[PDB]
């Protein structure tokens, strides 16, 4: 029935096919996920995400991962309704329990909508990834530092100058430090680990008792130069030698 | 003479149904074919995922000659079932091509039921079209 009308369907549809039409409309933004972190301390550590909207969906459902030594308290979550252009959000912590080293530090949460286009009665299925950073002060008793001998690298920056008491909040000797040359940086759970380099050297090295520990510490002081220097206006990004010897 | 216009007016109905529910799915990309990132996606049940326990093998592989894929990411939304899976959410190693590659997980179903999850595969940041992505119909444990 409709012979004409029906054969119009066919003639329309066999354009598609014999393209890929795979993802044809804009999907540029139908969520937005950002997390941000504030500044409390010790193991828990309080952390917000949001959620944005365009459109209403359904099926929703979001989730946050991070390395095993790390875990969260509250699990995931779920944001069932949705009108068009609301915001929800929801807030968790970080526990901590009682391992030697996480791997990395920053985990990331993942968002899972699903757009009900006209093709399919229900929603066809979207995934979006969100990444968040953490700070190392919920990861933090900073003792004395011990000046031995063990596995070395070495780095150098541009401008070589730069105090490491001002790169961050005073971490280790909370206490009258008669020594701004201190380079105390013990951040794990029963670990020693110090920075050389403070004044005397244009060459910035680093010792570590055991060969395990550098990962953590050296991209966070590689960073924590970067947040620096913006304030500055310099923009260094330059040195390392001998990937061999590791 | 009359048998030969009944077969052209009822296979004309086919061709519209079958595009019709062949598009219904390629918008979905439920097919576990691809085109651009070349890999397929088979996945099985494997013979000790059996009782409360289960576990979920996936074949990943790539089709190409000289050209490896890189930093891919496995996702797998599912209805909430009374099962965990605790990992749920890796990120896939670099695939060579020529070499098929086992992907486990660990189903820990509490009680007896039975409901599909769906296994999809992402590009690494850009494209959230879900390409690959499985309908896994799941076997009622006990």
């Amino acid at each position: 029935n409709k012979s004409q009308g029906v054969w119009p369907m066919t003639e329309r549809e066999d354009d598609l096919n014999v393209s890929v039409v795979v993802s044809p409309n804009f999907d540029s933004v139908s969520q937005a996920t950002d997390v941000e972190v504030g500044t409390d301390l010790v193991p828990s550590v309080t952390v917000k995400v949001t959620l944005q909207n365009r459109v209403i969906l359904q099926k929703a459902k979001l989730s946050v991962y991070v390395q095993p030594p790390l875990e969260l308290t509250c699990d995931q979550f779920t944001f069932e309704f949705m009108t068009p252009d609301l915001t929800r959000t929801v807030s968790f912590s970080v526990y901590l329990k009682r391992s030697y080293t996480p791997s990395e530090l920053e985990g990331n949460a993942v968002v899972s909508y699903s757009r009900p286009t006209d093709r399919n009665p229900d929603g066809i299925p979207r995934v979006i990834q969100c990444k968040f950073r953490l700070p190392l002060k919920l990861i933090c008793l900073p003792g004395q530092p011990s000046k031995t001998a063990s596995h070395k690298i070495t780095i150098d920056t541009n401008k070589s100058p730069v105090s490491l008491l001002s790169l961050f909040p005073g971490f280790a000797s909370q206490s009258d430090d008669d020594q701004v040359n201190v380079m105390g940086f013990h951040f794990l759970g029963g670990a020693r680990i110090t920075v050389l380099a403070s004044k005397t050297s244009q060459r910035y090295r680093i010792q570590s008792e055991q060969f395990e520990d550098l990962w953590l510490i050296t991209n966070e002081l590689i960073l924590r130069l970067q947040e620096y220097f913006e304030k500055q206006g310099v923009k260094d990004f330059a040195c390392s030698f001998s990937g061999s010897i590791p | 003479t009359a048998m030969h216009r009944a077969f052209q007016t009822d296979l004309y109905l086919l061709r519209l149904r079958a595009a019709r529910a062949y598009l219904q799915a390629l918008e979905s990309s439920l097919s576990p074919l691809s085109t651009t990132a070349r890999e397929p996606l088979k996945l099985h049940a494997v013979v000790q995922g059996l009782g409360p326990t289960f576990k979920l093998t996936l074949h990943l592989q790539n089709t190409s000659t000289t050209r490896p894929v890189l930093g891919l990411l496995v996702c797998f939304l599912y209805n909430e079932a009374l099962y965990s899976l605790p990992r749920a959410f890796f990120k896939v190693p670099l695939l060579v091509p020529g070499l098929n590659y086992p992907l486990e997980t660990f189903v820990e179903s509490l009680s007896n039921k039975g409901i599909s999850d769906i296994i999809k595969v992402l590009v690494l940041r850009e494209g959230q079209s879900a390409p690959l992505l499985s309908a896994h119909v799941n076997m009622p444990g006990s």
